[PDB]
């Protein structure tokens, strides 16, 4: 049932970088599931 | 100054004033 | 084909949208953009980096609030255009902007380039049949149903008084002041920090606004309540925590009557009203005191009428009859006016067609704006 | 990739392994390497100097136990690599490491050098197609099937609380403490010596762990039950000898709520949960109290829910609804989450490829991992 | 009696005490109360449960540290009263509180209740002849010997900027931010945990503060120093163990310019300085850029002036002369000002007498505060 609920959910991994880099303001990983 | 020098928290080997260039 | 025109009240606080003939605005949402501050980690999360209206109201804690328009001037046009795009979305109205004409309501004595740029959007981006910009004061008169009357419209963004006699507006007697509802909320915040309650976040500032709207009374005599020890009325926060508001309740709203408190050397709202009448010709002055109309959200403070009436009486000439009429629907008077005006057959001649804009450009909309 | 990804739950106590789609972890064995301390004299005796999983459990008496990982940090990498080799061996999954992708589940706020070295092994020693490291808290939400909730995951190695709202995680509100299940076992051993029961050997410490799981209840009032004369509850040891545990049953596990007992300057498990919520925005605090999810084996103590709810209620604000939800499979929740996430097609984009690692290096793991 | 007044600089980090006329503060000690956490077993052991100043620094390992004041606001008054009692004791100034007047230096925009309770102590608990509360910024001008200048006082507890022109202080242009030196120490601690060095104890946090002061430089360009390989500067702990700080050296102090790093929705320190000047009238803005005075301990970072001037230059108007003057005694400037002000005969009219307080009460302090 959990798989069926989350089955069609997607994430935007383009431009993804979680690391402690100061350059270029704030970042938020996984933009959208478009 | 030798009077304030006795204190532990004194700035040494630093410029007194920071200022912008007069010439563009 | 002449489709039913859409009325859009471009308020700084809340945008009120509906069709001409509608009794109430069907779609009313706050005029700010909310973007998520926190990072998305889990799949099946809230989609989109932009939230507008009820979607931003429910998830306020997650989002960072940014107001695109301050004191009736649009600082960020990209955000305001996206908000006007949302007005015609599947959530609100559910119609094409190319099919229906548009009626916009701007504040008096605004910059020319602000109005010009706003119009460009509705003629260039949105291929609207016709656009008519209207004054806030004139629409309030259609709503009230009076040709003669002084309209003191104290909004969230700006406060202004426009004296209009038998449908004639005196363009030299118009007085607008930047101090409005938004400044009182910032001024109240200063008193909350002095009591020891910090509200740094943009999400927390909306609670300070809610505290002002819920628990704030305008004292008839300032000094009496200043000298006397207050009850320190408690307010319950969303989380469950209790704060003591105390003297900040009545000290915050004084800003409207005393700009000296924030340090701005401007006239008080009571001086604006009387001065605007005193500028008029000697025989009309008496009628304008007799017919005073209150509008705008910042008039909704408890005891507003009693305090204003006392201040106007002190400044007004002796033995003059002063009758201040305040409609119960103060907030919705501007929109109701737009609906009445838009429904009139004459309105078809009033607006500027898309074709006329393309030929003459900004010149056309600048001629028919007042 | 056609080959199913392998889920590896690198727990301090027991490693849970299996393929994505599987309902329960097929392969669960204790996380330690047992070496024979006694001398081999006869021909036909037990072969090998290394015993892992059920072979170590069967012939425990011969072996000296040595845990490679402490508080989710690999102390001996040579031993940890051999256990990962054991996961792929004929006794466990019996598959090639280069054919299947890997999903690793480490605790939050671990050292960067641990994550870097751990990854290096799966690209250098094992020629894995792609590696993705995931957080324990996020996976627990996939198992429960909820986007919003606070996950209090008290493991054997580490106890941490991560508040996540509609997928979004607040990384600054994450609280981690080294004190966990293994520390209570050591703390109980202290009371067993005071009572007069010696368990010096590494094998005898595993019996102390079994005693803890069998006979320990969490008192609602600790000072009351400490003063009152306790019933001497007898436990039968593997050899046949009977030991009276007595008051040590409830005095030992109290460490979770009172870290001052061992003498560590840290917050109690009840303070960790509430403090993590209090750091979150004012609007979301009431919803986070409403959605509390328990995880880890260290919550299985009798009266945990009763004691925790009493402690949270005292720290929490007045007139707030506090609902603590316990999944029936508390121990297996984290792994099941991994299987659910791994089965999703969105997981394919999340991967760090072998080729990508070789080009960027350690940077790729830090960039793509949370 | 006109006994010489005592100047007390109630700083968040270190309290600076001495008599008026003194060139430097004689008695400077850390602002916290250390209590012994371990049990006393011996009969000749250290006497007392309260250690303040050099006794606490020497025997730090035994004690549990707890700061009574946070962001310049006294949380525990019982502890604050004992510290003022210690100022008068044989270890520090060694004088009667009844004989000498006092000069107190509080931060701007503090709660009214804070001053009221603080005053009660010096008039009721201590029978002080007279008390005068003064601003930190105004005293800095007496120390520097300049009537016109902006005083950016970035302390351990609080950072604030007060623009003062030819003696006149603009109260509406004063900007205060909670983020200060103590927050950078906590933010650095997070990076040490990521490297794999735990400092849970209150005593161990004081070593982290010492590490920051010894080895921490402010990057002129963050992207350059982020890209370039950082030199791993080793620090030796009391036991002998070495720690390599590495890239965390410059990442920690960046918090002052970017509060979004810790996750606080506030303006950067560089915005605070420029915004405070921009709030002032057009005529004074150019002179305020000409007369900028740096103060506080958080300005002592290597390359602070170079980075600040670059950030101010970007925000400031084009082709304006920006001269930032830093006194060599940045830490001691506030107290030196206090001694200069206190030495004046005009000071007799400035302070509030014990009898004057008893008659009027708290009201006298509130009138003269600013
Ligand atoms: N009950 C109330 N008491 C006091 N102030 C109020 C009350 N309700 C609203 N306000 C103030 O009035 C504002 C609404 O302004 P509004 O009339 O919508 O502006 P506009 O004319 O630009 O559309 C609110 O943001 C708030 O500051
Ligand atoms: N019934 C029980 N009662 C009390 N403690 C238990 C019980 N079962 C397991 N534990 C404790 O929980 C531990 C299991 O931790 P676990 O949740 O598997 O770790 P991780 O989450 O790090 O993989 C055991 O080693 C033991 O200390
Ligand atoms: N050399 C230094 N480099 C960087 N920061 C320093 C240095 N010396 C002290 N600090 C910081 O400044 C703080 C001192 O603040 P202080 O000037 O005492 O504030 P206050 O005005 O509240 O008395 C210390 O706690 C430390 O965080």
């Amino acid at each position: 049932a959990a798989y069926d609920k989350f089955k069609d959910k997607r994430v935007g991994t383009k431009g993804l970088d979680f690391s402690d880099r100061i350059g270029k303001t704030k970042r938020t990983g996984y933009e959208s599931g478009e | 100054d030798p009077k304030y020098a006795d204190l532990p928290g004194i700035a040494r080997n630093e410029p007194d004033v920071y200022e912008t260039s007069d010439l563009p | 084909i002449a489709n039913q025109p859409v009325v859009i009240d471009n308020g700084s606080g809340v945008i009120k949208a509906g069709f001409a003939g509608d009794q109430i605005p069907k779609y009313c949402f706050p005029n700010y953009v909310g973007r998520p501050k926190h990072v998305r980690v889990m799949a099946g999360a809230l989609e989109g980096d932009i939230f507008i209206g009820p979607k931003a109201e429910e998830h306020r804690g997650l989002l960072s609030i940014r107001y695109p328009m301050e004191h009736g001037i649009v600082k960020d046009w990209n955000d305001m255009e996206r908000i006007w795009q949302y007005v015609y979305s599947k959530d609100q109205l559910q119609t094409f902007s190319e099919e229906h004409p548009v009626l916009l309501t701007e504040a008096p004595l605004n910059p020319r380039k602000n109005r010009e740029r706003a119009a460009e959007v509705f003629f260039e981006t949105f291929n609207v049949p016709a656009l008519f910009i209207s004054m806030q004061a004139v629409l309030s008169l259609y709503a009230t149903g009076r040709t003669t009357g002084v309209v003191l419209d104290s909004g969230d963004g700006v406060t202004h008084a426009v004296p209009i006699y038998e449908g004639f507006a005196m363009p030299h007697s118009i007085m607008r002041i930047d101090i409005a509802g938004r400044d009182v909320s910032r001024f109240l915040r200063l008193y909350l920090r002095k009591e020891g309650y910090d509200f740094h976040s943009s999400s927390e500032f909306e609670i300070v606004k809610a505290i002002k709207e819920r628990a704030c009374y305008l004292s008839i005599n300032p000094q009496k309540d200043e000298t006397l020890e207050t009850e320190k009325a408690q307010y319950y926060l969303p989380d469950g925590s209790t704060i003591e508001i105390g003297p900040s309740r009545f000290r915050a709203p004084e800003l409207l009557f005393r700009p000296d408190l924030i340090g701005e050397e401007s006239e008080g709202i009571h001086e604006v009203l009387v001065f605007a009448i005193q500028k008029s010709d000697m025989d009309l002055r008496r009628t304008l005191f007799s017919n005073i109309v209150l509008s705008g959200g910042s008039t909704l403070f408890k005891g507003f009428g009693d305090r204003l009436l006392s201040e106007v009486k002190k400044l007004a000439p002796k033995d003059v009859k002063i009758r201040i009429s305040a409609p119960q629907e103060r907030l919705y008077s501007t929109w109701i006016g737009g609906s009445i005006l838009a429904s009139l057959d004459t309105f078809k001649k009033m607006w500027v067609s898309k074709k006329e804009y393309e030929e003459d450009g900004a010149r056309s909309i600048h001629r028919k704006t007042f």
